[PDB]
């Protein structure tokens, strides 16, 4: 899911203001998003993984210099590592 | 108990 809803409207409304507004992301929303990323791999819902990761990365990319650039690299690392062990490939968003 | 500095997703978590 994302927090309590798999709705991309909810996912988006979480991720967007999170990445843009929160000066210092605490580990608890960071561990919930990484958990779902790896779980969407194993739950055969890499459709929703596509939506979540592409939106998350896009905002963390366009952020100039913040923790969000390190969070970009961390979350994207762990998801692609599970995905290459499970599905045997690493989705490059580009 | 969790949240560190007021969770943004974990506040909107599966909890009502």
């Amino acid at each position: 899911n994302l927090a309590g809803a798999v709705e991309f409207n909810d996912v988006k409304t979480l991720l967007r203001e999170w990445i843009t507004t929160i000066s210092d992301p605490m580990e608890e929303d960071i561990l919930q998003v990484v958990k779902y990323c790896t779980d969407l791999i194993e739950e055969k819902d890499l459709e929703k993984l596509d939506l979540v990761i592409k939106y998350m990365k896009r905002l963390m990319q366009q952020s100039v210099e913040s923790v969000w650039n390190m969070a970009f690299d961390f979350i994207l690392d762990n998801v692609q590592v599970v995905l290459q062990q499970t599905y045997g490939s690493t989705l490059k968003v580009t | 108990k969790g949240n560190m500095m007021s969770n943004f997703f974990g506040k909107a978590a599966m909890n009502k």
